[PDB]
């Protein structure tokens, strides 16, 4: 259904770490990238980035990843191991997007 | 310490209202303060912290006064 309802996608999930989304909305967002990095498939290339202050990768990946099994686990442990901090600055987070 | 005898101050009806409308302003700085979990900050926080040197210094002023 997901490959015949779309085109192959270049998804940057671009997660927000600060002190606001500590606790369960952390937790929610965790299950949610979860969730939605299992939406993709082998044609869609995906990368997971964080931004607190300054934006960072959360992975050793550092560009663009192609939607394999194992590409996807790797963010997915990259995205459990995540946490909040700092003051949320949206002008660099969308800039390093 | 009482500086001998200078041109001593007088206590002035408008000078305790001034001091009054202070407090009543520095209690509402207080409560209009929100404080986030870790080290978020809310954009308000910066100005209302602007404030606090002019209210200390108003009421050092006052103590020395
Ligand atoms: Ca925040």
């Amino acid at each position: 259904y997901i490959q015949g309802a779309a085109s192959p996608k270049d998804m940057l999930i671009l997660v927000d770490v600060s002190g606001s989304v500590s606790g369960l909305t952390l937790k929610l967002i965790r299950t949610s990238v979860s969730e939605m990095l299992e939406t993709l498939s082998d044609d869609d290339f995906v990368n997971v980035a964080s931004f607190n202050s300054n934006a960072q990768d959360v992975s050793c990946f550092q560009h663009l990843v192609q939607a394999n099994v194992r590409n996807k686990k790797v963010l997915k442990d990259a995205v459990n191991n995540i946490t909040a901090k700092g003051i949320t600055d949206y002008k660099k987070g969308f800039s390093f997007a | 310490v009482v500086r001998k005898y200078a041109k001593k101050i007088t206590e002035w009806p408008p000078f305790e209202y001034m001091i009054l409308a202070t407090i009543i302003a520095n209690c509402i700085v207080l409560a209009l303060e929100q404080h986030l979990p870790d080290d978020d900050k809310t954009p308000m926080s910066e100005r209302l912290d602007d404030t606090e040197p002019y209210f200390i210094g108003i009421f050092c002023f006052e103590a020395g006064i």
